[PDB]
């Protein structure tokens, strides 16, 4: 699909592979959330955390979701959406991730589950946008975040449900000014 | 570690 869903799965990719040359932890030092407030200035962090995924599993199953919904907002909202999308989700997630659970985590799926939010609630308020999200997904995400609940793994439930969250409000606030 |  579009720039902004093929720049990210690339970044992805680009951020995997380094994990596999240098190991995750080295990876982890620079990419990951502050761990120490003397850090909070090096502000890639607040999003660098979402470009790490520590198996292929991992990384398929999240660029997966990110190519089918993200490709979606960019190919109907477009690319500057998604871009906002992305930001505030990786942000806010990150934030709620770090104080659940410190600042040890990775992934894209705290933005995968803004995503899942934002195309679900914006198609059902906003039709006329023209995305909308099929129920067999819907269920898909709510099994998902449950089971993260529950643990047999070790999933970043702050983020699931922060960047759910996010992207429920952002789709109702798009969902007025339409 | 946790996965997001």
């Amino acid at each position: 699909a579009g720039p902004v869903t093929w720049v990210m799965m690339i970044a992805c990719v680009v951020v995997f592979i380094a994990m596999q040359i240098l190991g995750d932890q080295e990876v982890m030092l620079w990419l990951a959330w502050p761990f120490d407030p003397t850090l909070k200035f090096e502000f890639w962090r607040y999003f660098t955390h979402a470009l790490m995924h520590f198996s292929l599993m991992h990384i398929l199953f999240n660029l997966l979701w990110w190519w089918y919904l993200g490709g979606a907002v960019e190919k109907r909202l477009g690319s500057g959406k998604l871009i906002v999308i992305t930001l505030i989700s990786a942000l806010l997630s990150g934030y709620v991730q770090q104080k659940f659970s410190g600042p040890w985590f990775g992934g894209l799926s705290g933005v995968v589950f803004a995503l899942m939010g934002y195309v679900w609630l914006r198609g059902e308020r906003d039709p006329q946008s023209g995305i909308y999200l099929q129920r067999g997904l819907i269920i898909f995400a709510l099994i998902w975040i449950v089971a993260g609940w529950f643990d047999l793994m070790s999933m970043a439930n702050g983020a699931h449900i922060a960047g759910l969250a996010v992207g429920l409000a952002m789709a109702f606030v798009d969902s007025l000014n339409a | 570690v946790r996965m997001a």
